[PDB]
């Protein structure tokens, strides 16, 4: 995190920088999108 | 439901206290697993239990409901926690 | 009264304090 | 195997009325205080 680098996630592929948050994902969801239909929140596949 | 060979299983568990009628409330069915079977499903059955102290068996006390889905437009209202709280049929 | 997909929102020249000064 | 249960009684399939049942998650996308 905290670095603009290239990422390849399950629902988003591109360049971004990860920051801390306080959201709580559901156990079946892997990524989240905003109102603008843009993926801005993902989940680590190993760490909760 | 089956989407191009990928079988989806949704589930929801909640305590009730009734005899016949369903509650007039709302609940969101979350997915449980994902089974890539790659086959087509047209018919189905339901497992039931029987007891006897295959024609003289006796069942217990249970009930279930079977419905039919329709491809209509529905709205999804999410809260701050990301759960579906309301639904609007158009 | 009642984000990074190429839509840039520019701030105005006069802020909310400068409206109350006029 | 081929023996059917003889202690069964055929009943008419009566129906009931549901209010807001039958809504699930169509995808694995997280949302927050929005509506789609």
């Amino acid at each position: 995190k905290n670095k603009c680098v290239n990422f390849n996630f399950n629902g988003l592929t591109g360049t971004g920088v990860l920051t801390e948050s306080n959201k709580k994902f559901l156990p079946f969801q892997q990524f989240g999108r905003d109102i603008a239909d843009t993926t801005d929140a993902v989940r680590d596949p190993q760490t909760l | 439901k089956n989407i191009d060979g990928y079988f989806k299983i949704y589930s929801k568990h909640t305590p009730i206290n009734l005899v016949r009628d369903l509650p007039q409330g709302f609940s969101a069915l979350e997915p449980l697993v994902d089974l890539p079977i790659g086959i087509n499903i047209t018919r189905f059955q339901t497992l039931l239990a029987l007891h006897r102290s295959s024609s003289g068996w006796t069942a217990g006390a249970a009930a279930y409901y079977v419905g039919y889905l329709q491809p209509r437009t529905f709205l999804l209202k999410y809260n701050e926690n990301g759960t579906i709280t309301d639904a609007v049929d158009c | 009264v009642t984000k990074f997909n190429g839509l840039t929102v520019l701030p105005p020249l006069l802020t909310d304090e400068m409206i109350a000064q006029y | 195997q081929c023996v059917n249960l003889t202690t069964r009684t055929q009943l008419p399939p009566a129906y009931t009325n549901s209010f807001t049942r039958g809504v699930y998650y169509p995808d694995k996308v997280f949302r927050s205080s929005v509506l789609h």
